[PDB]
C-alpha cells in the first residue's frame, strides 16, 4: 500500500487539480487531511471544505474511508460528514486515486441525487424549492466553510 | 478526413499502477479488448476475487500473462 | 479546429481533435476510440463540475489547450 | 525488474502500427504485432510466430 | 451486493460479491477475512455442499442470504 | 463438557437452525436426539431423518458419537445407522458444534464417497447405475422417512 | 470493524477468556483460553479453525 | 473471571485500526497495537512498548 | 482486605486486592500476574512520587480505593 | 501523529494527573505548553514549572522534545531547561503519553539521579548536604516558580 | 554461479543465471520462464552447431558471458 | 514487405552476425546475397558458401526463397542449391529474419536428416560410411568454397 500511497502524494505535489489538495500531516502515510474548494457559480462558491482520509492496509484493493469534517448542506452527505457515494463502496476501482476521488466528490456537490438521498429532509427541499435550497446551502457555506 | 499517425505506448514501461513496482505484463481481457496497466501478480488478485476491470469496469474474462518478444 | 487534453483515469494525458461545437458525447466517443473505455463509464469534469452529454464544448467555455479530467461513472445516494 | 522497452517499437511484421494485437493462447500472450497483422494470422489459421502454439484469439490491447 | 457467511464458531461475516462470483471466489474472500485456507472450507446452502466452479447465480443465492461454513470433510 | 453442551443448547434455543434440530432426551445432557430435513432437489427430498447423539466426557476434545435411527440409503451409512465420516473420527475439530456436525452430515447425503464405501453394494450401484441409485434412495425416503 | 467477539469466553470450555492465541507462521487464531489451547498443542492437534499445525500457544494480554 | 473489554478499542499507537498485531516474547504476548504499527516496531528492532522485552515476532491475530 | 486501582501505561484502570502491609514489590508482583509486565519495568507513582520496592502501601498512606499511577521504569541522567 | 495527539488532548481534558496539565500553544497541534506543580513535601512545594513540548512528525514512534522554561534546581536538569532522562531518548516507548511523561518528570523532581548527573555541582550537594540542597531548591522555587 | 546471454528470435538479448553443469534442456526451461517459448520448439545454436538437451554447458566449453543463439525448431527433409 | 526488409537490414548493421553476412544485390531490395562460414569441427570448416535470397511480395507472411549458389555436399541440399528445410516451407514463421534463417541453415549442415533426404545417393553414403562423407564434403568445400 505504502508505495502506491507515496506515488499519489508525489503526483499531488507536482500536479494537483485546481479544486483539491490532500496529504498527511505527520509521517503517518495512512491518514491524510484534504480540502475541496466549493465550485465557482454554485451555492458553495468561496468555501473551503475539509475532509479526512483513512487508507486501509490493503489499499488500493479496498477504497479509502473519506468523510467531511466541515459541515455541508447536501442531500448525499449527512451531519456526520458521511458521503453516500458508490465509488466509496461497491463501485470502487483500484485505478482511482485520492486526486480523482476528491474531484469526483467535488463534481457531486453540484450533481446530487435527491431521489435516493442520505438526508431526506434536504432532498425534499432540493426537489420542491430549488431557490430555498440554494439560499440554505449558501448560508451554510458562509457559516461553516469560511 | 485528415491523415492519422500511428501512436505508440510510451507509458508501457511505467510500473504497474497498483503496486508501482513490477512491469505491466498482466493483461485484463474482456471481449476482444484488453487493458494492460497492471502486473500479472496484481491482476490475478483482482480476477481471483471476481473484481471488474479497474479502468472500464467490464468483467474480467481472463488475465493473460503478456510477453514482449 | 483545436486540440484539448484529457487526463485519463490513470493520470496519462491524451490529445483530442475537436470543434468547439462538438457535443460532450462526441468527446466521449473519441475517448472510447483512443482508450477502449465505454462512454457510459466516462465522467468528464471541468472547473469542478461534470459535463452533460447533450451540451457542446462552447456551452462550457472550453477553449483550445483546455484539459478535461476523466473519472469513472459515479452515483450519489 | 526488466521493463518492456520493446513494447514501444512498431509491429515486427508491418513495421508501421503499434504493438496492440496480443496473440493469446491459454493464459499467456505474445505481444509483437499490430491488431491488423495479428488478425491476418488468426484468419489464416497460422500459429503464434514466436512459440508456435495455436492462436486462441487476438485481443486489441490498450495501455491505459 | 452483500451476502452473509456463518463461520465455524457461529460468528457471522459480510462479503461483497457479484452474481458471477464462483464459490472459489467466495472462499478466497473468506480467507482474506478469517485466515482459513480455501481447501479446508466447505460451504453449505439448503443442505447441500456448494461446489467450486459454480456461481452464486447458478445456485440462485439471494442478496443477504446466509451461507454456512463448515470444515472440509470426506465420507468413507 | 457440561458447560460447553449447555452453551450449545442455549444457542440452539436462542437461534434455531433451518436444516436441523437437536436437544437432550429428557434429563441426561450427554444423550441427545436430532432431526435432519432431507435436502430439497435430491432423492431424500421431503424426508425427515432422526439421529442419536452421545457426548463423551471430554467433549469437545473428542467427537460426539452420532448415528441415524431412521433408515437411509447411502454408501457411507449402514443398517446400524453408523456414519463413516472423517470429521467424526480423525479430522474432528473442537470448534465443531453439534449444529455444524448435523449440517455437515446433511451435506454428505448428496456428496457420498463410493470409492471407500461403508456399504459396498450401494456404492457399486452408485458408480454403475445412477438413475437406479436415485430411484431406490427416493423409495427408502418415502418408505422410512415420511 | 473491531473484534467484538474477543470479549466472549473460550469456545471450548465456555468458561475462561480468550487468552490462548494459537500461532502458526505469522498468523494466529484467538478463540480459546490458554488452558484449552495448551491441551491441543500438548496432543499435537491442529488449529480447530484452520487445521494448520500449532507452532505455539501464546498467553495473550490486552494491556 | 474478567474478560478483555478493552479489546474493541483502537490500536494505541495510530488510534485507528483494530488491535490485531500481537507482540510475542517468550510465552506471552501483548496485544494493544495493530499489525501495521507493531510490524513497524519489529522492523526497527524496538522492544515491546509496554514491557520492553525484545520482540520475538508479530502475529497477525484473527478472532474466529 | 482493601481494593486499590492502578491506572496502567495505556490508560486502562485495573483493580487489585491488597493489604496495607503489602510492599510495593508485592503490588508489582500482582500487576505482573494481571498484565504480564515484569516488576523491574514498573514504576508506581502516588501523589507525584515514586513508591520504593521495600516499603509498604501504608508507609505511603495509601488507603482503600486509592489510585496508583503506573509508568515505565526510568532513570534520570 | 495527529489522531494520536488529539486523543491525548481529550484525555487531559477528562482525567489529567493531579500535578500535570498541557495543551496546544495556539492552533499548532504539534507545539504544546505544560505545567507541573511542585509535589507536596518537597523543596519545590508551591512552585509551578512551565515546559515546552514539540511532537516530532512521526510521533509516537519518536519521543517528544521536552524542556523546562521555568528555571529549576535539580541534578538532571540544567540552566537551559534541558532534561537528561532516558525515557526522552533511548528508553522512549510509543505507549508513553504526554500525561505519562509529565507524571514521570514529576517523579524525577523528588527522586534525582546524582550518580549520573547533568549538573555535577548540584549532585554533590544533593548527595552530601541535603539540608543545603533543599534550601537552595526552595529559594529557586520562590525566585522563578512563584 | 555464472551468467550468460541468449539472443532470442527477434534479436532481443536476455540474461540467464546458469551453472556450467546445467543441461541444455535446463537452459531451455529458463528461456521458457522468461519468454513463454516451449522448449520443444527452441533450437539453441552456438558456433554454428545445434546444442542437444543431454549435454551441459561445460560439455560445449561454454564460458561465462557467452551468447547462445535461439532459432525455431527445424528439420531438413 | 519493404519496411520489414529495411528493418532487417538496419538491425544487421547494428549487430552484425558472426556466422554469416547478407545484403541486397545492388538496387533490388527484394533480391539479396548472403554468405555462410562453414562451421568449425566440421567438413565445411574454412569454407565460404554463397546463397541467393528472394523475398516474395507478402514477406514475412510467406518465407523467402533461399538457395545456395556455391556448390555444397549435403543430403538435404541438391546440385541446384535447393534446400529442403521445413522452416522454408510449411514450418515458416513471420518472426524469422534472414539472419536467423541463415544461422538455421548453418546448423542444418551438421544436423542432416538422412531418413527423408533430398539427395538419396548422398544420404546412403551418410548412413553407411561416415568417414567417406566427410572426405567428400571437405573436398567439395576446398574445390568450391575458397
Ligand atoms: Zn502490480
Ligand atoms: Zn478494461
Ligand atoms: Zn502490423
Ligand atoms: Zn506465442
Ligand atoms: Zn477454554
Ligand atoms: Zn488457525
Ligand atoms: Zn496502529
Ligand atoms: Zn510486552
Amino acid at each position: 500500500a505504502l508505495k502506491r500511497i507515496h506515488k499519489e502524494l508525489n503526483d499531488l505535489a507536482r500536479d494537483p487539480p485546481a479544486q483539491c489538495r490532500a496529504g498527511p500531516v505527520g509521517d503517518d502515510m495512512f491518514h491524510w487531511q484534504a480540502t475541496i474548494m466549493g465550485p465557482n457559480d454554485s451555492p458553495y462558491q468561496g468555501g473551503v471544505f475539509f475532509l479526512t482520509i483513512h487508507f486501509p492496509t490493503d489499499y488500493p484493493f479496498k477504497p479509502p474511508k473519506v468523510a467531511f469534517t466541515t459541515r455541508i448542506y447536501h442531500p448525499n452527505i449527512n451531519s456526520n460528514g458521511s458521503i453516500k457515494l458508490d465509488i466509496l463502496r461497491s463501485q470502487w476501482s483500484p485505478a482511482l486515486t485520492i486526486s480523482k476521488v476528491l474531484l469526483s466528490i467535488c463534481s457531486l456537490l453540484c450533481d446530487p441525487n435527491p431521489d435516493d438521498p442520505l438526508v431526506p429532509e434536504i432532498a425534499r427541499i432540493y426537489k420542491t424549492d430549488r431557490e430555498k435550497y440554494n439560499r440554505i446551502a449558501r448560508e451554510w457555506t458562509q457559516k461553516y466553510a469560511m | 478526413e485528415e491523415i492519422v499517425e500511428p501512436e505508440f505506448p510510451h507509458n508501457a514501461i511505467e510500473p504497474c499502477v497498483i503496486c508501482q513496482t513490477r512491469p505491466k505484463n498482466g493483461c485484463i481481457v474482456h471481449g476482444k479488448t484488453g487493458h494492460l496497466m497492471a502486473c500479472f501478480t496484481c491482476a490475478k488478485k483482482l480476477k481471483k476475487r471476481n473484481k471488474p476491470c479497474p479502468v472500464c469496469r467490464q468483467p474480467i474474462q481472463m488475465i493473460v500473462l503478456t510477453y514482449f518478444p | 479546429s483545436m486540440q484539448i487534453f484529457v487526463k485519463t483515469l490513470t493520470g496519462k494525458t491524451i490529445t483530442l481533435e475537436v470543434e468547439p461545437s462538438d457535443t460532450i458525447e462526441n468527446v466521449k466517443a473519441k475517448i472510447q476510440d483512443k482508450e477502449g473505455i465505454p462512454p457510459d463509464q466516462q465522467r468528464l469534469i471541468f472547473a469542478g463540475k461534470q459535463l452533460e452529454d447533450g451540451r457542446t464544448l462552447s456551452d462550457y467555455n472550453i477553449q483550445k489547450e483546455s484539459t478535461l479530467h476523466l473519472v469513472l461513472r459515479l452515483r450519489g445516494g
